[PDB]
């Protein structure tokens, strides 16, 4: 049943790296 | 149906395959943050 | 009519061979400024 | 389908130019679009010929000369001019469409191109002569018998198991 | 490499073709999704796999391959070990991390230029030898397992062989093929109906037997290029540019993918049907078989039954081989599978056999294949174009053969656009056409 | 000198009302308590009957089978064998499926 | 000794079994032995269409025709009890087997004449006072020839016999009569009549081969055209067993 | 001369021969010359063909009773299907004739040389020195022609079912298909009819605007079209006054100022949709037919509510049933 909630986190795992990168710095 | 002792994870096993795709997706999120 | 069978090949081969031997002689030349 | 099946539109000259124009035009579009892109003067710097273009002033971006001398040798013909090229593209479609609108006008008063006597008259005898026309026309005849009853409900059509046309097998 | 001094965003990866690739890591980066994908789907597959339900009836694209290798199957196409399947995906999946864990690095924190760190073979495309030598490695690399398989085929467990004596069953390839006429002969074989140069393959003896020949043949190439520099008609002929290299290389896939799509739709040997669906032709032949029986069993003479058209319902005649099932089914008189071969004859289908030696184990396999046919909608409602929603099933072959074609097609589109742009550097007009020095505005007018 | 369709006409004999032992498709045999399966294979096989009863005297018929036929005799009829109806072993598979 | 994978493609399965020149050795028939035939095969080669003679009444002709449908011609796998009736002659009554190959030869002109080469419901007999099958022996008897097409069959435009549109159809207010020929589809039934002379016999094997000549009719086409006569020639094998 | 071939070598690659003939040329040029020749005749005068698995000859030659529309040179028979039926494999010339062997010749030939034209479509963009993402546009076309003549056949096993070369033939190949693939309900064909319709709309759009902001150079007696000379240095249209209009006509920003982009949009739209389409056929080639929602909408009791697609399907059966009457000797059209 649960399947959905656990998918949620992984999906927002990627844009979160973008966010954690916005704040800190680098990449550019 | 995975080995009995894994019963707990049918939920994730369920999603794992979507990921591949997910990458072409993200590739955009970044390109957008980096104003192209 | 087994004749035809061969009469063609040659006509086909000839060409296929003329095809390859034309591209074989490398075409990096035969354009603007032979480069 | 309903047209194909009852009006057998597919075989109506007018509709034909209708696809002759849409279809014919699409090519015309896809080609002028690409034909142009390739005969583009490198007038920018690098891998972005999309920016190198001047929104500001007149400067033929696609050598009209590298054009004709291309197809003239690859297809035998040259669209020498751009007023006509960029015009003939207006025509192609719009025209066909009309030829469609005419055609259908026909279908309005059931004036349709199903006919083709020359054939059907000789279709009577020679039970062994067969063209696609007939072979096709037959498909239609099935499309009727099967859908009419449910498509046209207000007629409360009723077709017993038997009356329905079918080949040996299904 | 930032924007300017690069391409636009959609041509992103082009700025990586500049200097020495900052990351091999890209390629490795995904060289992981590809292996991870096996890790997910394989897990996902078994994650949904029931042992009774016919493997092809449960959207199993991935799992059937393990089986075809002898794993978790044995007698009939029955699955005894739910374990082995699980194993392989679990491994790959996890295996992917290392592949991605590294590609992910090589692309951001390592040498943004391995052209300089060079040393180790290193980087630069025009470098005619670094490339001959590189592919050279990946050549020993492939042939490597060509044997890996031969091993599984000859030393670890065997493969699944539908032809195999008894019946479909995990068997060990004892005696692979020697004779080069055979193993090679296929290439020289007809391309059209009756004999596909690659596709036509009755047994494993010729498969694993042929693979062997390829491992060494392929290794002999890596060993080869690794040691030498390409000749002068080679250089003369082919443009050398990083891109141009992809250009060729890419059109080996295109072709190859078709060669797959065209293969997964046609063979019962390397694609058993006990794991994939019954092959298209097999189907409309299976139908035949089922009804030849239905009536013969109902009391009809069959063999001597004049059919509606003028041909005969149950039995008909082909031009070269004399006897086969007749319907519209004829197109597939080339179909060969263990479920119909016993009832075969010198001249073709034997009337005496078909009449009395046609056993039960066939009427039931024949009926499964009549039903389960490669026919379905994206909707996934397996059946004729116009069937009611209920029984749904889409043959692994449908998806397999279909996809690869669209992709392999598209790739051919690639082989073009990457050759089209690369053959362009060759003279420099790839960026465009120089406004003051164009070959045409200075040439003898055609007339 | 007035040629006419044969099946259409024989549809006008008793063939259209009941089951024709000598012509009728073997498919119309299910429509009665336990006849189709085997009895039919014998009904259909076994020569063409001149009399509707000669059915009962069929080689090897079973003491029970014999009975059945008797019982169902009501619905069986006959007309000249119809070349157009029997040729092509159509009687076994007329080309008519659901 | 040949496998299907060995013979397929040769277009051989359409040509049937030979008997090498160790023949002329008659087969010992009993009169005390039941005897049956095993796969009697008729492979053909010569199709002649009796030319619809022009109105003039001087010897109608038998022109030679070109084969069209490649190899779909020969017929065999025919079996039937071989009766040994009084006066010691043999009669072979075929019970079933592949025997109705549909062929279409191209006439002198451009005509496409299609017939149904067949030796069905066959009852062939030989000469009397024969205790042995040899180059002497021969077989003559009758046929049964239905029609090219079955009962169902829809000629383009939908017409048919045991089904089919039933009429002029395409033409609604057309003149009903004169299309009778086309609409009502009659179904033919006619006699064949072959002739079998042996030429190579093996004494033990029961095998015997020879030339044959069938004279039958062509395609009735429901009613279309009056059929054309046809003579058929070729060699035939036919193994005999007890 | 050192070798006489030297001249053959520059001629083939003559960047100035009235009609360029590349290396592809040397194959294209005749592959079509033979292909066409067989065709033009087969139409004008060619016997019927047993097409379908039986012996029902379908006539398709003007001299055999065809209107230009009914005209068509027919396929190879279900007898051959995929086997290669070249002119020599057939005994009598007439065999090849009857069993429909012209098809393969015509089809195989053009269907081949066609591609070489695709190559020689670019070979001139190399000798001429112009960007060459042009030859690709041509793909979509050739893909389809290949799809309707080579994939689908390999898909169903017989050249029998490959869009018969002729007008009314296509119509046939079509109506049948719908029936066996519900193509019309297929997501691909959609994206196909998508662009085609588009391109045909854009082809009239971009052609519309240009002529609408054409520029000055004429009287009213003179033909406005005359205002231009081949080899102009500056384009004839006033792009600014064009976008300045079209842009405005609903949204202003859904418009193109980037002539390079626009002319490009024209390229790719038609050329991309057409591809999907070409793939659509090639997709259903192995039976991944269009969608299917028959009986997919139902009420409580289960009484079934017809979907507007059930009609689609109704008219579909009418088609399924008839097509190829006589051969189909079994319940399921498994081919
Ligand atoms: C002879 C000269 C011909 C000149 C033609 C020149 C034209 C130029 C080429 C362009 C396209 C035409 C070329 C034809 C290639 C297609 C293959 C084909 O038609 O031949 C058909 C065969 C099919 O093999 C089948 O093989 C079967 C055997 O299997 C059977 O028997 C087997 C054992 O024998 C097994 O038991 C098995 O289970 C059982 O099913 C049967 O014999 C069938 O009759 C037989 O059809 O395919 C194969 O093996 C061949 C596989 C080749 C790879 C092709 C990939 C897919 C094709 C894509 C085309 C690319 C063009 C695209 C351009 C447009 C944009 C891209
Ligand atoms: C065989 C493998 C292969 C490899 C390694 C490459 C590699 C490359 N190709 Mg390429 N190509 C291939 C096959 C390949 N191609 C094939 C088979 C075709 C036929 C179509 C092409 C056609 C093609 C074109 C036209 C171009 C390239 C380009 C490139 C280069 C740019 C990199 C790139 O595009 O990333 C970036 C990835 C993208 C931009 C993907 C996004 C695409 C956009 C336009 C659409 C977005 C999709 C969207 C709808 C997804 C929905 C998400 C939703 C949630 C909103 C790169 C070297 C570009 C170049 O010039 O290189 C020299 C270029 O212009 N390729
Ligand atoms: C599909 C696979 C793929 C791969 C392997 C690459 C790889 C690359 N692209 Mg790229 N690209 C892609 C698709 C891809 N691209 C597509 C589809 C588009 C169209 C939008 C682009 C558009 C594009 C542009 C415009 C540019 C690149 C550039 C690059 C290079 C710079 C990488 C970088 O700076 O990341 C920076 C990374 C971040 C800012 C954060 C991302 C975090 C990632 C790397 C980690 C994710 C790992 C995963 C989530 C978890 C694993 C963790 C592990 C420890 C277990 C690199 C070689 C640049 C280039 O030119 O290189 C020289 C560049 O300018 N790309
Ligand atoms: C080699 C490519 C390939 C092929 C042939 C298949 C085939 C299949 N997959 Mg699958 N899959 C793949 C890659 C592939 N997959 C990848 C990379 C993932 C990870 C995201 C998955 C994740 C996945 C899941 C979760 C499931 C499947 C399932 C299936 C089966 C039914 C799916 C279906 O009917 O919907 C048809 C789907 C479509 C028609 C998508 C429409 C395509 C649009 C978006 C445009 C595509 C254009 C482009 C050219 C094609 C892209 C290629 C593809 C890799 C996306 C079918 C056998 C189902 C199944 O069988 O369960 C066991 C199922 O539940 N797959
Ligand atoms: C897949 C193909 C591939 C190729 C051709 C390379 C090539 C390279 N990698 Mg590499 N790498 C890969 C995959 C690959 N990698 C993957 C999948 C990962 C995931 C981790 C990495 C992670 C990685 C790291 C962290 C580094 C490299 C580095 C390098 C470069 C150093 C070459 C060297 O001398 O190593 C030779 C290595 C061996 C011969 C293997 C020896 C195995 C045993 C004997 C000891 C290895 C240590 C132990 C087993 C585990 C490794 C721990 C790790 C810290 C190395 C070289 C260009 C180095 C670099 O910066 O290059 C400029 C570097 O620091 N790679
Ligand atoms: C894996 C990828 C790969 C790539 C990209 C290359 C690339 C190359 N290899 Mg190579 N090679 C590889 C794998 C690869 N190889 C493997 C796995 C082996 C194992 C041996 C080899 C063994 C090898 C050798 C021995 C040689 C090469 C050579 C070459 C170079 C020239 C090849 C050429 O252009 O052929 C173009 C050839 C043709 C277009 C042939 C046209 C002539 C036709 C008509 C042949 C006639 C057909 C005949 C009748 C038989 C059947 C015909 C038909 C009916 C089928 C080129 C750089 C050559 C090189 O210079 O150095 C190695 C070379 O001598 N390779
Ligand atoms: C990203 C989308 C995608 C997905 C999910 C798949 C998935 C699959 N492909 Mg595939 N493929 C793709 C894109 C994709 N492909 C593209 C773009 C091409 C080029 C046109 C191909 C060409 C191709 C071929 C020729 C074959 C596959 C096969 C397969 C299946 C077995 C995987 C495999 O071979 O493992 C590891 C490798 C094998 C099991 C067999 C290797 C074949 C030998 C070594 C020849 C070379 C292999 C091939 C060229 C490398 C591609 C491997 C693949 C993982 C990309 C699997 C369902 C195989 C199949 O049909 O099912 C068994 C197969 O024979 N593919
Ligand atoms: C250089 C160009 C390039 C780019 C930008 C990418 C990008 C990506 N690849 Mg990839 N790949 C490439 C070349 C490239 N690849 C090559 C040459 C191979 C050799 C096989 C692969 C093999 C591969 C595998 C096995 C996998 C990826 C995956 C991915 C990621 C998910 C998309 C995917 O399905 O990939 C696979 C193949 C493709 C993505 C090819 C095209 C598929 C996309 C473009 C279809 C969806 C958008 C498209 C249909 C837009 C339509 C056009 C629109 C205008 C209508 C994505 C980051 C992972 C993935 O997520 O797959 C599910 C994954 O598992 N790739
Ligand atoms: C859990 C886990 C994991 C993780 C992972 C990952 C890494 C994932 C991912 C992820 C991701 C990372 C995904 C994705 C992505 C992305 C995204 C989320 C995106 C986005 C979105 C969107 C919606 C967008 C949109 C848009 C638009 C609007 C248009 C265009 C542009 C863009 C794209 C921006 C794995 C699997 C390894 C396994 C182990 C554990
Ligand atoms: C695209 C790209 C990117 C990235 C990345 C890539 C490309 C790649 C890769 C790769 C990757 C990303 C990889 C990986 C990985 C890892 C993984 C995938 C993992 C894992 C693991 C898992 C998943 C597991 C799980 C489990 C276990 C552990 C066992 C049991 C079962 C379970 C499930 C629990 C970006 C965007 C940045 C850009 C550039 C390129
Ligand atoms: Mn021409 Ca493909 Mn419907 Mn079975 Mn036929
Ligand atoms: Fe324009």
């Amino acid at each position: 049943i649960a399947q959905l909630t656990m998918i949620a986190m992984i999906g927002i795992a990627g844009p979160m790296i973008i966010f954690l990168l916005a704040v800190r710095r680098g990449n550019l | 149906k995975l080995p009995e002792a894994y019963a707990i994870f049918d939920p994730l096993v369920d999603v794992l395959p979507v990921i591949p795709v997910l990458f072409f997706a993200l590739a955009f999120v970044v390109q957008a943050a980096v104003g192209f | 009519m087994e004749t035809l069978k061969i009469t063609v090949y040659i006509v086909v081969t000839f060409f296929v061979l003329l095809f390859v031997f034309g591209f074989l002689s490398g075409d990096p030349a035969r354009n603007p400024k032979r480069k | 389908l309903f047209f194909q099946g009852f009006h057998n539109w597919t075989l109506n000259p007018f509709h034909m130019m209708g696809v002759a124009g849409v279809l014919g035009g699409a090519l015309l579009c896809a080609i002028h679009g690409a034909t142009v892109e390739n005969t583009l003067f490198q007038d920018g710097e690098g891998a972005s010929t999309f920016r190198a273009f001047n929104p500001t002033q007149a400067e033929e971006t696609y050598s009209m000369v590298t054009a004709n001398r291309f197809w003239s040798q690859i297809f035998g013909i040259a669209f020498s001019n751009k007023r006509w090229l960029h015009f003939f593209m207006l025509f192609v479609p719009v025209t066909g469409l009309w030829m469609s609108a005419i055609g259908v006008v026909g279908l309005a008063l059931n004036l349709r191109s199903y006919d083709f006597i020359s054939q059907e008259i000789r279709a009577a005898e020679d039970p062994e002569f067969e063209t696609f026309y007939t072979k096709n026309l037959l498909l239609n005849e099935g499309i009727r018998a099967w859908m009419a009853p449910q498509d046209q409900p207000h007629e409360n059509f009723v077709f017993p198991e038997e009356v329905l046309p079918r080949g040996n097998a299904l | 490499d930032q924007e300017s001094s690069g391409f636009a965003w959609w041509a992103g990866n082009a700025r990586l073709i500049n200097l020495s690739g900052k990351l091999l890591g890209a390629h490795v980066a995904h060289a992981g999704l590809i292996v991870f994908w096996a890790g997910a789907m394989t897990l996902f597959e078994l994650a949904h796999f029931i042992p009774e339900k016919p493997m092809y009836e449960q959207g199993l694209i991935l799992i059937p391959h393990i089986a075809t290798l002898g794993w978790g199957v044995g007698p009939g196409g029955e699955v005894v070990d739910t374990f082995p399947f699980f194993v392989v995906g679990v491994v790959h999946l996890i295996s992917s991390a290392v592949l991605g864990f590294g590609g992910v690095y090589h692309a951001i924190r390592g040498p943004e230029t391995l052209e300089e760190y060079s040393s180790f073979f290193g980087y630069d495309w025009k470098d005619k030898n670094k490339m001959t030598t590189i592919l050279g490695f990946h050549l020993i690399v492939l042939g490597i397992g060509a044997l890996l398989l031969v091993a599984k085929a000859m030393f670890f467990g065997g493969l699944y062989d539908t032809w195999a004596p008894g019946g479909g069953d995990v068997r060990v390839i004892t005696n692979p093929t020697l004779d080069p006429r055979v193993i090679f002969g296929y290439l020289l074989k007809s391309p059209f109906g009756g004999e596909g140069w690659i596709v036509s393959v009755n047994n494993l003896e010729d498969v694993v037997g042929g693979h062997i020949w390829i491992g060494l043949i392929c290794i002999a190439g890596g060993i080869w290029h690794i040691l030498t520099t390409p000749f002068g008609w080679a250089r003369r002929a082919f443009i050398w540019s990083g891109e141009a290299y992809l250009s060729y290389s890419l059109g080996a896939l295109s072709m190859m993918g078709f060669i797959a799509t065209c293969f997964v739709w046609f063979n019962n040997t390397v694609y058993p049907s006990e794991f994939y669906g019954p092959t298209g032709p097999e189907a409309s032949q299976a139908q035949a078989m089922t009804f030849l029986i239905r009536d013969q069993k109902l009391g009809a003479n069959v063999g001597s039954a004049q059919g509606p058209t003028g041909l005969g319902k149950y039995l008909m005649r082909s031009p070269t081989g004399e006897i086969i099932f007749g319907g519209e089914t004829m197109r597939f008189w080339d179909f060969r599978g263990p479920w119909l071969e016993p009832l075969r004859g010198p001249n073709g289908l034997d009337l005496n056999k078909i009449k009395n030696d046609i056993q039960p184990w066939q009427e039931r396999r024949a009926a499964e294949y009549m039903t389960h046919a490669p026919l379905g909608s994206l909707n996934s409602v397996g059946g004729v174009a116009t069937e009611i929603n209920s029984v749904n099933f889409v043959s692994p072959r449908s998806w397999l053969a279909t996809s690869h074609f669209v992709l392999a097609f598209f790739f051919l589109v690639g082989h073009l656009w990457h050759a089209g742009r690369a053959r362009a550097a060759a003279a420099g007009f790839e960026k465009g056409i120089d406004r003051e020095s164009e070959p045409v505005l200075s040439m003898p007018s055609l007339d | 000198e007035e040629l006419v369709n044969v099946v259409d006409e024989k549809l006008g004999t008793a063939y259209g009302e009941k089951i024709d032992l000598n012509n009728t498709n073997i498919a119309a045999f299910i429509q009665y308590r336990g006849l189709y399966p085997t009895l039919a294979k014998l009904i259909v096989k076994n020569a063409p009957y001149e009399s509707v009863e000669d059915v009962l005297n069929i080689p090897g018929l079973t003491e029970r089978q014999k009975q059945i036929l008797r019982e169902n005799l009501e619905h069986f009829t006959v007309t000249e064998v119809e070349t157009a109806l029997v040729e092509g072993g159509d009687r076994y598979n007329n080309g008519l499926y659901k | 000794t040949l496998t299907y994978d060995d013979i397929v493609g040769t277009g051989l399965a359409n040509k049937c079994p030979t008997l090498d020149d160790t023949a002329r050795g008659a087969y010992p028939i009993d009169s005390s032995q039941t005897y049956r035939i095993a796969r009697l095969c008729l492979q053909p080669t010569t199709f002649l269409v009796k030319e619809e003679p022009k109105n003039k009444r001087q010897e109608a002709e038998f022109v030679p025709t070109k084969l069209v449908t490649r190899e779909t011609t020969s017929l065999d796998q025919i079996q039937g009890e071989l009766k040994v009736n009084s006066d010691g002659s043999l009669t072979f009554v075929e019970e079933d087997g592949i025997d109705f190959q549909p062929v279409t030869v191209q006439m002198a002109g451009g005509e496409r004449i299609p017939l149904l080469f067949t030796v069905k419901n066959l009852v062939a007999s030989t000469q009397p006072n024969v205790t042995s099958i040899t180059t002497s022996t021969d077989f003559k008897g009758e046929f049964n020839v239905p029609s090219y097409r079955t009962a169902n069959f829809l000629d383009p435009k939908g017409r048919g016999l045991a089904s089919g549109y039933d009429s002029a159809i395409a033409l609604p207010q057309a003149k009903e009569e004169e299309l009778a020929r086309a609409n009502v589809k009659r179904f033919s039934l006619t006699k064949g009549q072959i002739s079998l002379n042996v030429a190579k016999v093996d004494g033990r094997t029961g095998e015997i081969a020879g030339t044959f000549e069938s004279e039958q009719l062509s395609d009735d086409d429901m009613g279309a055209h009056e059929p054309h006569e046809v003579k058929i020639q070729g060699v035939f094998y036919a193994s005999i067993e007890p | 001369s050192a070798n006489l071939w030297e001249r053959f070598c520059n001629w083939v690659t003559s960047t100035d021969n009235r009609l360029y003939v590349g290396w592809f040329g040397v194959i294209m040029i005749p592959t079509l010359l033979a292909a066409t020749i067989c065709f033009v005749i087969a139409f004008i005068a060619a016997p019927p063909v047993d097409i379908d698995g039986i012996r029902e000859p379908v006539s398709g030659s003007l001299l055999y009773g065809n209107n230009i529309i009914t005209g068509a040179v027919v396929p190879s028979s279900n007898a051959i299907g995929l086997h290669f039926y070249p002119i020599w494999e057939a005994a009598s010339l007439d065999e090849w004739l009857y069993n429909g062997g012209p098809y393969q010749l015509i089809i195989f030939h053009f269907l081949l040389g066609a591609s070489c034209y695709m190559g020689r479509q670019w070979e001139l963009s190399y000798r001429l020195g112009m960007r060459p993402w042009i030859c690709v546009a041509y793909s979509a076309p050739l893909a389809s022609a290949f799809a309707v003549f080579l994939i689908y056949p390999i898909g169903q096993g017989s050249f029998s079912d490959g869009m018969p070369l002729g007008i009314s033939g296509t119509f046939n190949f079509m109506i049948v298909f719908q029936a066996e693939h519900n193509i019309l309900m297929h997501p691909f064909h959609q994206l196909g009819v998508a662009g085609v319709f588009g391109g045909a709309l854009f082809c009239a759009m971009h052609g519309s605007l240009v002529t609408s902001s054409l520029i000055r150079e004429t009287t009213e007696t003179e033909s406005a079209n005359y205002g231009y000379k081949f080899g102009q240095e500056e384009e004839t249209y006033n792009i600014v006054a064009a976008h300045g209009y079209f842009g405005r006509l609903i949204f202003q920003y859904a418009s193109f100022n980037n002539s390079r982009s626009l002319h490009f949009f024209l390229a790719a739209w038609r050329v991309v949709g057409v591809w999907f389409a070409a793939l659509g056929i090639s997709t259903m080639a192995f039976n991944l037919n269009g969608f299917n929602f028959n009986h997919s909408v139902i009420d409580a009791k289960g009484n079934v509510i017809n979907t507007w697609a059930d009609i689609i399907n109704r008219a579909n059966l009418g088609m399924e049933v008839m097509h190829e009457r006589n051969a189909h000797n079994f319940p399921l059209d498994l081919a």
